DNA sequence: CTGACAGCTGCCTGGAGACTAGGGAGTAATCCCCTTGGCGGTTAAAACGCGGGGGACAGCGCGTAGCTGCGTTTAAGCGGTGCTAGAGCTGTCTACGACCAATTGAGCGGCCTGCGCACCGGGATTCTCCAGCAG
DNA sequence: CTGCTGGAGAATCCCGGTGCGCAGGCCGCTCAATTGGTCGTAGACAGCTCTAGCACCGCTTAAACGCAGCTACGCGCTGTCCCCCGCGTTTTAACCGCCAAGGGGATTACTCCCTAGTCTCCAGGCAGCTGTCAG
């Protein structure tokens, strides 16, 4: 018995994604490769955001990712900022940005 | 006191009824002082 | 152990 | 519970403005901010109360608030869902 | 806090030799008095209120105190209170609770004070409740012989 | 005492793949789970709408690829499509 | 000693932009939420997590609105933020 | 209500409902111990320290 | 065969304004509006059902979706109309 | 006997039921849900059509054109809020 | 004087203000980059023109509001920049 | 270079529809850029929709869906 | 001439009619976890002066760059013609997904325990400020 | 009269140390992936059909561009003056702890029964066509 995630080489669960797609009432039928593709895309997005979050955490001399690191990662990357534009991260704060005219 | 005991069983909790009954036992003026009557 | 080509 | 809008305090609004990058604040900003926050809270709370009433519940859970914010277009992370 | 002045007065009246430190005042004054207090033989006795210990618990918890004296220990009688939980793990070589009424409302207060004093003897509160609170309550209420 | 499915272990595996040393807090893990769920809902809804528009009764790899192309910005979408097509090719090869 | 105007404002700007803590006390916000909710339906209980989520969302909204207001104030060559600035920001945002 | 009743009966009294200043608490105590005219001193149990 | 709400929009218009017509572009606008509001209400009902772990869409879900989507006076009038329609349907 | 006629409505309760079933909203659709949805849609259609007819009468016309619908939508606050992010082809904008 | 009359004339009207052929040429030029030899239905180009004109009118209204807030009658590019920044499309 | 097809009088007409009294001379390039960005986004989404259907012709429904997902629904072409 | 309403045609599909499986009500019943009127402290965030520095606001004087009027120059628009790439629709038939018994192991919480992190305490370094001085 | 540094006061920054509570792991347990089947059917793919999208012109003519003239206001420069900032001194309210008796009211689990779902059959609502008519 070999899991579908192992066959596809991914870390996210293909079977769980298939169950969620079936039970989510999205279509009458769900294709075989759709959960694999969706798991791959989810894993890639998680990898990107976690890489940026870890870079922020290292820049902050911290080993564990806190929500502030995730917020800094999302807002500093233009593509992730566009993807998560209408999203508020709890205990995330804001980017340090003081306008030039206000400076002495 | 009888009115509050009747209102106890029907929305006010047992703690609320308890406090109201304690106030009643203290003095009925704690709810409303006797009016000062004057002409209309 | 994992690197993304988006950050090149 | 009455006249609770004054709980939104003037130093609180000043702190929020400073986090927003405001350098100097006029004296009439506070009432406008109180009104804006009152409106926003009214909308979100109305949606959340509708969500709770649908579930035949009387306790407003965090999931209902998250759903209300998502419907308003202000999806919030870290509180489930 | 009300007894803080009286205790300082008693300390000065009986033992003027002791270096008495009083933790009253605003944050700036408290920090000014704390300045250079890590040096040995800087203070012998420190007086502070339950409110100050609860609010400044991060500074007091770290230090290794020798004796910990709690005047009017009844403020610790509820283990669910923030004061009990915040003071439970304080670093003190020896502990002494001063009280007038070790029991006030229920035996759980007695367990709370004992646990605060000898945690390794009263580790469990539920077992203590089952052993004593239920039967003694039944006896007083007439539900048990 | 009831099962609550979550992406905690999978997110941790991906984090260890990317950063073997860094860690994550409970609030941060909840935020990541919410992000994964939100992206899943977005892609699934877009795929369902795409299937409905073309009068198709099934969700295939093409529908999810188009959904990813529609949702994600340029480089993100391109790299995500590359990763997804690599995964699907490997899955088909493994049978 | 007396710091010149604007320096302490910038200093607290940096302080409050470094941190992520909530800036509104929890009890006043809880009271305001209960007051607002009692109009829609009586005898409604709020979980603590729901109130915390409401406070986080409200603070984020107000921070974003203050950023827009400051941008409006820099426009038209000013530094102070005025109610007209908030009104302009809200009108451009599509509210009202 | 006790203030009203005692004044109607003419009994001189002092009152400490915990809201008085600490030095005023001490002053009221010393006055009660020194002045014999004050018949009663109505008090709140939870107060006074 | 293509389905549209043109007939029902025309019937409603004749009910409310017997002597007033409607142009083809306006009829298309009306069809698009009806489809849009239908889809919005149905999606909100589906989300409400999924959130509450219910496998069936009932009248309660539609009512709650209507209350969530429509503004105040519109929401209350629509709720009254829907309740009246359901009451008439059940009593037959 | 028609289900729409039985419910006393003009919209196709049957068609709405079929759309809800064929749509992937839920695996089960109740009997009263299509009736309620049809009633709500009929009410909204009647409101917007009445407003458009009033606007057309104000313009001395006898047919509803997209301009009349645009004016009716923008003049009514509730319908303007409902259709705030909606653009009407050949509808123009309100006079200003 | 003439500006107000032009405002009223274009405000009462509903016809498309942008010429159809230049907008079609621009749409096709833009679409050429995404895919080669693309065909467009006429209704698609009409919809694109309607959406573009509505978006531009709304943006111009926001920029006029921004200019009025700056105590100016003329609209300047900084007004467009601030309108887009506040709206969030930036 | 069809961006010059959006003539300066056309930009003035669009501004007047929006209630603009006076227009600076540098507004035209800025509004041309804004229109180019908006058109790029909408047309990219429309071409994605067209490709998904294996069609080589961008129908009006594709543009309607693109506008709807961009956050600005358009009435009159979907039915 | 021209869109829109209507009489009529052909057809798909929604209205009756049956079983019936199960999704969704009744019915405990457990338990957590409060819940709130009245009390009493206790500070540390608020609240209230108030001197004044600087920024909002009101002018003034330009002087120029957007507005207006006129004449070309052109390019949009319209009208056929016309030619084909491609959208729309249909029959076969497989490849593929829906179910369904057996497995079975990967994923749930329960319980523990290092240790990452928050924070105290000197000492270091940095940022801002005016006074007095050099010119 | 004006630009400059210096000493100083406030403010972080930064290195040790250390308590704490939380994540990451490991362990039973089970339920939902997984595997091996059957078995309808969705659509993949030829193949046909006919629609409209593109490429062309010739004529109309109204719009757009350029040029000249011109003056209305955007902006720099002064002069306020008022009003909000920094900080010192005073208020008060989170908030924390009692004090109590019970009271919800989410949850899990059991049972059980109306009401959809699936299937069948048949007649009516409707898409659409052109004829006709007001605008
Ligand atoms: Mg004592």
């Amino acid at each position: 018995a070999k899991t579908r995630s192992s066959r596809a080489g991914l870390q996210f669960p293909v079977g769980r994604v298939h169950r969620l797609l079936r039970k989510g009432n999205y279509a009458e039928r769900v294709g075989a490769g759709a959960p694999v593709y969706l798991a791959a895309v989810l894993e890639y997005l998680t990898a990107e955001i976690l890489e940026l979050a870890g870079n922020a955490a290292r820049d902050n001399k911290k080993t564990r990712i806190i929500p502030r690191h995730l917020q800094l990662a999302v807002r500093n990357d233009e593509e992730l900022n566009k993807l998560l534009g209408r999203v508020t991260i709890a205990q995330g704060g804001v980017l340090p940005n003081i306008q030039s005219v206000l400076l002495p | 006191y009888d009115d509050f005991m009747a209102q106890t069983t029907t929305f006010m909790s047992v703690i609320n009824i308890l406090m109201q009954l304690r106030k009643v036992c203290n003095h009925p003026n704690l709810f409303d002082p006797r009016p000062v009557t004057s002409p209309f | 152990s994992r690197k993304s080509m988006r950050q090149s | 519970l009455r006249d609770n809008i004054q709980g939104i305090t003037k130093p609180a609004i000043r702190r929020l403005a400073r986090r927003g990058g405001v350098k100097r604040i006029s004296g009439l900003i506070y009432e406008e901010t109180r009104g804006v926050l009152k409106v926003f809270l009214e909308n979100v709370i109305r949606d959340a109360v509708t969500y709770t009433e649908h579930a035949k519940r009387k306790t407003v859970t965090a999931m209902d608030v998250v759903y209300a914010l998502k419907r308003q277009g202000r999806t919030l992370y870290g509180f489930g869902g | 806090t009300s007894v803080m002045l009286n205790w300082e007065m008693e300390l000065k009246r009986w033992c003027p030799s002791f270096k008495i430190l009083t933790y009253y005042g605003a944050q700036k004054e408290r920090k000014l008095k704390r300045q250079g207090w890590t040096k040995p033989n800087a203070f012998h006795v420190c007086i502070t209120s339950y409110k100050l210990v609860l609010q400044d618990h991060q500074a007091f918890r770290r230090k290794n105190w020798r004796y910990l004296i709690l005047d009017e220990a009844q403020n610790i009688k509820n283990f669910k209170s923030q004061r009990w939980q915040s003071l439970l793990n304080f670093n003190s070589q020896r502990r002494l609770l001063l009280t007038g009424t070790p029991l006030q409302n229920s035996l759980m207060e007695l367990w709370s004070l004992m646990h605060f004093l000898m945690p390794h003897v009263f580790q469990s509160h539920r077992e203590f409740k089952e052993w004593f609170s239920n039967p003694l309550t039944g006896m007083i209420e007439g539900s048990q012989e | 005492k009831t099962r609550k499915e979550s992406y905690a272990i999978y997110v941790y595996k991906v984090l260890k793949q990317v950063h073997p040393d860094t860690g994550i807090s409970s609030k941060a893990m909840s935020i990541m789970n919410s992000f994964v769920n939100d992206v899943f809902e977005r892609i699934a809804g877009e795929a369902s709408r795409l299937a409905h528009y073309n009068k198709r009764s099934t969700i295939t790899s093409r529908e999810i690829q188009t959904a990813v192309r529609l949702l994600l910005p340029g480089e993100l979408a391109k790299h995500a499509v590359s990763e997804g097509t690599k995964a699907v090719t490997k899955y088909t090869s493994a049978k | 000693h007396r710091y010149r105007p604007g320096t302490v404002a910038l200093r607290e700007i940096r302080r409050y932009q470094k941190s992520t803590e909530l800036l509104i006390r929890k009890l006043p916000f809880q009271r305001l939420v209960r007051e607002i909710a009692q109009d829609f339906k009586t005898d409604l209980r709020f979980q603590s997590s729901a109130v915390m989520a409401l406070q986080e969302a409200s603070e984020a909204y107000l921070v974003a609105l203050f950023e827009d207001t400051n941008l409006c104030a820099i426009h038209a060559k000013r530094v102070t933020i005025m109610p007209k600035d908030i009104q302009l920001a809200r009108r451009i945002r599509g509210e009202r | 209500v006790l203030e009203q009743f005692l004044t109607y009966h003419g009994h001189l009294y002092l009152r400490l409902d915990g809201s008085t200043r600490v030095e005023q608490r001490q002053a009221l105590m010393e006055r009660f111990n020194a002045d014999k005219r004050i018949f009663c001193f109505i008090l709140s149990t939870r107060s006074g320290g």
